[PDB]
């Protein structure tokens, strides 16, 4: 799949 | 054949195509890499000079006079192991900031817009959301059956790759389709963005490509064609509605009877042209007579003129026997380089050579048979129109209405239906009256000829962003029509789910196959706010074969009221605002 | 399912 | 081997631990003149000089009064009249700030966007002509001399979603432009319409005239295509007249408008091909808003990721490239690098991070 | 007064001098007008020529807002004392003329317009 990207890292 | 193994066949014919593509491309892009070096060389420098010829004095710091122990102070630590830096905080003060807003492109009547089956952005909410509930962007992909641009396993795809790719797909294959039908549906799968395989198979028809063409008239290689050919164009492409060529507004093609004109009118007998006219012995007027009627069932003793019939000429006369029917009179004029013996000629030759709830309105065109049961438009339970091929007494056919003057209330007829007069039925009323003072007897025109009150733009008193009406208006007077993009209930839908979410939505049900969108492309009412207690009220009317909204006075309003309407929902989604005092 | 959409009577 | 080398000499943070989303050395700096860097974080734009060896003296920070504010980008210019340096914020709540620090003075402001700046540029030959582009899918384009808006480039064919990064071609003469929407659009400025739509914003006089000036409004790009990337384009930059552009694809793709042969100036709007050039492979940078940027000599490019590791290219190799690019890695940078900045001459190399901190990395002697 | 007002195009704010809103008649948007010169040329399969001829009209309808039936007598009349003289310079007579007959299958012209419209054009030849 592919996901919708963010913007930051989880943690 | 194996359904799975065209597709690892196609990946891997694929990856073997993108390679010597590129091993043959370093060559060029060596080539052009160092032809780029020298353009960014050359405009580096003259970039560089024009800084020689500037004196800047960057870099300069304040200090003084001593903080006053009013400001606050601003902190960088140093992994150096030098002391750290303070120094005070400069306040930027004091700038109004407006209220959101996506562009958006102006309209001044509705525009038709296909479903778009993938969506082409996962829109970016989340991120302070932290994906939650994330079953929403599941969800969001359902309702574009999973396809996203661009979701796949394979990583590039371009025009240039992609053709090589179907080339090498048919030679690779026994011969032959000779252009397979079971292919596109191989790469579609590996491409859901591309997909359908039905738009991959017409895409690359498109980029492969003049037959049948009509070249043309007013051109060097107009050639001798047949009136159909040489009007194909303008029939095919005309909308009879709106009077324009390919419209924006209505998908449909000629019915095609539309084009299709009486025969009459109105026969006659009209001479001398003159003076070289086609006359005047036996078979002038008499053989022409006898040909059409001979032509229509189911002399000439002068010998005629030697002239050469262009390519051009032929196709004209040929176009304009079918309007003028033999009246070659008129013809020669408008050909305008032949005379009317000539035409008259012309036809001679011509006739001895041998030939080898509430549903959109569509017009109905069934010639003969009249407008009953089987009729779509009463089967949608719709009245027929002037765009009906019909009978001109079709009983299915809304009369217009005979009213002296405003037609703003039941007993007009057209009011009473909620239809917005026509101009080519309502005669009497002013409808059809002088269209540059554009304010007239006739109340119930104003969707048609665009007759909105100036509105202003300002933030809302209630929500975001508002609309206010500059010059005060009465009751039930109209206001504006709601414009935006059109498009289907699905397409709505998938829409809607985004909107939604992101808490607004520019949506407006115009009727059962449509939703007016003034998300995109709109006007400036789309700024109205919802009120319950408003002052304002949407009609949806019917307008010379279109659904239109318009937005109205619900009460007399005065000099700069923000302007509301009931949206008609349930609702908090999300308002939950009305209304302030 | 059901995009909130704006109506007239 | 590889070019070029650096060495970490100083790491700095800011004391309000907000990301830095911006980072600028003042190129308009004459030589013989100490390189000057700007960046933006939390809701404040912080100035800071660098100094043999190692050393970053903090020279001046303004605050915005509304805390809601939150910085994006920045970028240098200069008034040609008094000759001073000018620099330009913008971010979340859609609005231009203009610093001038010798004044050390917020003196012009500019309120005409619907949504969050995601970046700025400035023409390379008119200092006055600021190019702003926007989540609310359009790209501004403004004359800071007469207050003036000349163009807004959304419409029909703008983009569908934000527009995350544009670029100047080195002679100004058009943009590039990228967004969430996938596509990248090219916009010509060099027209006769936007030429002398630049030379009226001049003209105008606000004094003078009873009515506004009229902002050209452009629906339709000279060039588009989605057939680069796959997810949300964050930075495009311009190389020569090859355009390097990034996604998250864990690469920078430079790639050209048409056929191989086609030149750029020759490019017709209804143009559907694209050629890829050539790839600049890194690893571990998913997110978006993650940027690159080169030297004015356009010999390096340099790219931090997500995980504090610092890419720099060579942008004078033959043929791909492929390999090979120099990683910096340091024990104590393990933030995302939002951006990067080169000094004029190529030996400062700064790079700021979601934690506040900066990195400063030198070259070879 | 003082509510301050906005552009809708252009969402700087309106001075008080503007406001006067507005003189200007509403319109015809611009790249409506773009669209449709960039939509007929995409057509594989029609004349130059045909193409030309249609956008002409295409931007003259636009232009005014036919609405009826009956303004296309008017509206042929209208579009040769205005796109006439450009019409010759392109050589679109012919096209003309087709469009004109095009007209009168769809039963918007009396057929005394089509001659009535070559006799304008041609009196400005
Ligand atoms: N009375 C109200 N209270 C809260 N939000 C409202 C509202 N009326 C309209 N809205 C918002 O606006 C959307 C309709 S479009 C109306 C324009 C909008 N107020 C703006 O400033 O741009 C709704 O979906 C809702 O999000
Ligand atoms: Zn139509
Ligand atoms: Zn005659
Ligand atoms: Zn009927
Ligand atoms: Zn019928
Ligand atoms: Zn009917
Ligand atoms: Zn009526
Ligand atoms: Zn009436
Ligand atoms: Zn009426």
């Amino acid at each position: 799949r592919l996901q919708a990207q963010r913007k930051f890292a989880q943690s | 054949k194996g359904p799975v193994c065209w597709r690892k066949r196609v990946k891997s014919e694929y990856m073997r195509l993108r390679q010597l593509k590129r091993f043959r491309r370093a060559d060029e892009v060596k080539s052009m890499f160092s032809s780029n070096r020298q353009k960014i060389l050359e405009r580096t420098e003259i970039l560089n000079q024009e800084w020689k010829q500037r004196r800047i004095q960057p870099v300069h710091i304040l200090t003084s006079v001593s903080s006053l122990r009013g400001t606050r102070e601003c902190s960088v630590t140093s992994d150096l192991d030098f002391p750290t830096q303070v120094i005070p905080l400069k306040t930027l003060n004091a700038v109004a900031s407006v209220p959101i807003m996506y562009s958006w492109s102006p309209l001044q009547q509705n525009f038709m817009v296909e479903d778009e089956t993938v969506l082409h952005n996962i829109p970016y909410m989340g991120d302070e959301v932290l994906d939650q509930d994330g079953t929403f962007i599941e969800e969001l992909i359902k309702n574009y059956d999973g396809k996203v641009h661009g979701d796949r396993e394979c990583g590039f795809i371009n025009d240039e790759i992609f053709v090589e790719l179907v080339n090498a797909l048919g030679q690779y294959n026994e011969s032959r389709p000779p252009r397979s039908d079971k292919i596109f549906e191989a790469i579609s799968s590996m491409f859901p963005d591309k997909g359908t395989a039905e738009e991959l198979k017409e895409k690359y028809k498109e980029l492969t490509e003049p037959p049948e063409c009509t070249p043309n008239i007013d051109g060097p290689n107009a050639k001798s064609v047949q009136r159909e050919q040489s009007l194909h164009s303008f029939h095919t492409l005309f909308c009879r509605r709106c009077f324009k060529y390919d419209c924006f507004l209505h998908p449909f093609h000629a019915t095609p009877n539309t084009y299709k004109r009486k025969n009459t009118e109105t026969a006659l007998d009209n001479k001398p042209c003159g003076p070289q006219c086609y006359q005047h012995l036996e078979g002038a007027k008499e053989f022409a007579a006898a040909l059409t009627a001979e032509r229509i069932k189911t002399p000439n003793i002068e010998p005629p003129e030697n002239v050469e019939w262009s390519g051009a000429e032929a196709s004209m006369f040929r176009v304009l026997i079918g309007t003028y029917y033999d009246n070659f009179c008129a013809i020669a004029r408008l050909i305008g380089t032949k005379t009317c013996r000539q035409v008259y000629e012309f036809r001679v030759k011509e006739s001895s050579i041998i030939a080898p709830h509430v549903y959109n309105y569509q017009p109905c065109d069934h010639p003969r048979q009249p407008c009953d049961s089987s009729c779509p438009c009463v089967i949608a339970q719709n009245f027929c129109e002037k765009f009906c091929q019909c009978s001109s007494e079709c009983q299915n056919r809304f009369p217009g209405c005979r009213c002296k003057a405003q037609c703003n209330t039941k007993q007009c007829p057209c009011y009473l239906a909620v239809r917005e007069c026509d101009p080519d039925l309502c005669l009497t009323c002013g409808a059809a009256d002088h269209w540059d003072s554009k304010n007239v007897s006739c109340k119930n025109c104003s969707i048609q000829r665009g007759s909105k009150k100036h509105l202003l733009l300002a933030p809302s008193d209630v929500a975001g962003w508002g609309i206010f009406i500059k010059d005060p208006v009465q009751k039930n007077e109209f206001i504006s029509e709601y414009c935006g993009e059109i498009i289907s209930q699905d397409e709505a839908d998938r829409r809607g789910k985004v909107y939604d979410k992101y808490m607004c939505s520019f949506l407006f049900n115009l009727n059962n196959d449509f939703v007016v969108d003034a998300t995109r492309k709109g006007n400036k009412i789309r700024f109205a706010n919802h009120s319950v207690n408003p002052n304002c009220y949407a009609k949806v009317m019917m307008v010379n074969g279109d659904h239109r909204i318009g937005i109205f006075a619900k009460r007399a309003i005065q000099t700069g009221e923000e302007l509301f309407f009931d949206y008609r929902y349930s609702q908090a989604d999300a308002l939950k605002y009305v209304g302030i005092e | 399912t059901k995009a909130a959409r704006m109506s007239a009577p | 081997k590889c070019k070029y080398s650096f060495k970490c000499v100083n790491s700095l943070k800011e004391d309000h631990n907000q990301p830095l989303f911006g980072v600028q050395f003042n190129w308009h700096s004459k030589e013989g003149d100490p390189l000057v860097f700007a960046t933006v974080g939390s809701n404040r734009v912080t100035l800071y000089e660098c100094h043999s060896q190692g050393e970053i003296r903090l020279l001046q920070s303004y605050v915005d009064a509304d805390a809601d504010e939150n910085f994006y980008t920045c970028a240098w210019t200069y008034d040609s009249n008094t000759s001073h340096p000018l620099l330009a914020v913008a971010g979340s709540r859609g609005i231009i700030r203009i610093i001038n620090p010798i004044t050390m003075q917020c003196i012009k402001h500019y309120v005409g966007h619907g949504n969050a700046i995601n970046e700025l540029k400035f023409h390379p030959r008119d200092p006055n002509l600021l190019l702003s582009v926007s989540k609310d899918h359009a790209l501004r384009l403004w004359n800071i001399q007469t207050d003036t808006l000349v163009a807004i480039f959304g419409g029909v064919e703008g983009h569908r979603d934000e527009v995350l990064s544009a670029d100047y071609d080195l002679l100004g003469e058009k943009i590039m432009s990228c967004g969430m929407d996938h596509s990248l659009k090219l916009w010509r400025i060099n027209s006769k319409r936007m030429m002398n739509a630049i030379k009226e914003s001049y003209d105008y006089n606000p004094n003078k005239t009873n009515r506004p000036f009229i902002s050209q409004k452009i629906h339709f790009p000279d060039f588009s295509t989605r057939d680069i990337h796959r997810n949300y384009v964050d930075c495009v930059r311009w190389l020569g007249d090859l355009i390097l552009s990034k996604s998250c694809e864990n690469a920078i793709v430079c790639w050209k408008p048409g056929k191989m042969e086609d030149d750029i100036d020759k490019i017709k709007p209804s143009e559907s091909n694209v050629t890829i050039l050539g790839r600049f492979d890194y690893s571990q940078c998913d997110i978006w808003y993650m940027r690159f940027s080169m030297d004015f000599w356009q010999k390096m490019l340099a790219l931090g990721n997500q995980v504090g590791k610092l890419y720099v290219w060579d942008l004078e190799v033959e043929d791909p490239h492929k390999a090979k690019c120099t990683t910096l890695t340091h024990h104590k940078c393990g933030a995302a690098i939002r951006q990067t900045s080169f000094s004029r001459d190529s030996s400062i190399l700064i790079a700021v991070c979601d934690d506040a901190s900066i990195w400063r990395w030198d070259r070879l002697r | 007064h003082n509510r301050l007002y906005f552009h809708s195009d252009t969402c700087l704010p309106l001075r008080p001098q503007e406001m006067e809103v507005d003189s200007e008649d509403e319109k015809d948007p611009e790249w409506l007008r773009e669209k449709t010169i960039t939509q007929i040329e995409e057509f594989s399969d029609v004349n130059e020529g045909e193409k030309e001829v249609m956008k002409l009209w295409n931007l003259h309808v636009m232009k005014h807002g036919f609405i009826a039936d009956n303004q296309m007598n008017h509206a042929c009349m209208l579009f040769v004392e205005n796109y006439g003289q450009k019409i010759i310079k392109k050589n679109l007579c012919r096209n003309f003329m087709l469009h004109l007959v095009s007209m009168h299958d769809f039963n918007l012209i009396s057929i005394m317009s089509i001659d009535k419209a070559v006799t304008k054009l041609r009196e400005m030849q």
